[PDB]
């Protein structure tokens, strides 16, 4: 019996070691809710991202990791979770999860080592391969692959305080590229050069990306 | 520039350069067109990033590029003549 609440701030990554000795680092603007029984080692992920890595080898009890969605079965797995408002998607590199949706937990969905999920209340959303070995994030990083700009600029904005947005006619545009996490002013800045689109930043806390005119 | 270690296996390219933007912990940036359907034979040893990438870039058509911000890019390998 142990419990702790962690958050960490828009912007922060935060190592945490539990009890047990498994490391989860907490990614941007997360919310993670820990409480270790006599059954079970219960995370719950109720904002944001982590990834659980050096998994306890010897605790007799299940590591479970649940969001309002479902539930994710760890054995000696490395494994990235990340809450988003309709569903969780969960990355596997190490091991295997078994997948439990809260609605239709039996029978489980097994993810093994590079294979990555999204599930809601009721199941499966979608499901893909992956060759990446860790999360970008966990390194400082993000890596885009051809990723459309929309949800590039998206899954930026989660590192900052304000908006970020691209006008619709940009939306599909393809990002390709790796990105330190420590300067995300480059970030945006690099992007809309290779992209041959102009930054509107005429408020603080508001910034468009625009077709060049 | 700073050197860092690389084990890169032969593959498409793309993938292989966000692999390698990871290993260099770079700000790398390029039009997704320009590497899509290329392919490279990898890299593995320790090497100066810039020189890196030139090895990773062999046979592709492509060289890096860099201006004045600390940022790397990539383009059609330069005319000689």
């Amino acid at each position: 019996d142990w419990r702790a609440d962690y958050h960490s701030r828009i912007g922060e990554q935060r190592r945490l070691t539990l009890a047990d000795g498994t490391q989860v680092q907490l990614n941007t603007d997360s919310a993670l809710n820990v409480a270790f029984d006599q059954q079970a080692r219960r995370l719950r992920l109720v904002r944001g991202e982590m990834l659980i890595t050096r998994p306890a080898l010897a605790d007799s009890r299940p590591l479970w990791v649940d969001t309002e969605h479902g539930r994710l079965e760890s054995t000696l797995a490395q494994f990235n979770v990340r809450l988003h408002g309709q569903h969780t998607q969960a990355t596997v590199y190490q091991g295997s999860v078994a997948l439990q949706p809260a609605l239709h937990a039996y029978p489980p969905i097994l993810l093994g080592a590079g294979e990555q999920a999204s599930f809601n209340q009721q199941g499966l959303l979608a499901r893909q391969a992956v060759a990446a070995v860790a999360p970008a994030w966990s390194q400082g990083m993000l890596v885009a692959q051809g990723q459309p700009l929309a949800a590039f600029i998206e899954d930026l904005a989660r590192y900052r305080r304000g908006h970020l947005a691209c006008d619709p006619a940009l939306a599909g545009l393809r990002v390709s590229g790796t990105f330190p996490l420590e300067n995300t002013d480059k970030i945006i800045a690099a992007v809309a050069e290779t992209l041959q689109l102009e930054v509107q930043h005429f408020t603080r806390y508001w910034v468009t990306l625009k077709p060049r005119m | 520039s700073a050197q860092a270690d690389f084990d890169i296996p032969a593959g498409p390219l793309a993938p292989a350069l966000a692999h390698f933007g990871q290993s260099a912990h770079i700000l790398l940036s390029y039009p997704t067109a320009l590497t899509e359907g290329r392919s490279t034979s990898g890299l593995a040893g320790r090497f100066d990033i810039d020189q890196g990438l030139a090895i990773l870039l062999a046979g592709t058509g492509l060289e890096a590029s860099r201006g004045a911000n600390a940022s790397y890019s990539l383009q059609a390998s330069a005319s000689t003549g």
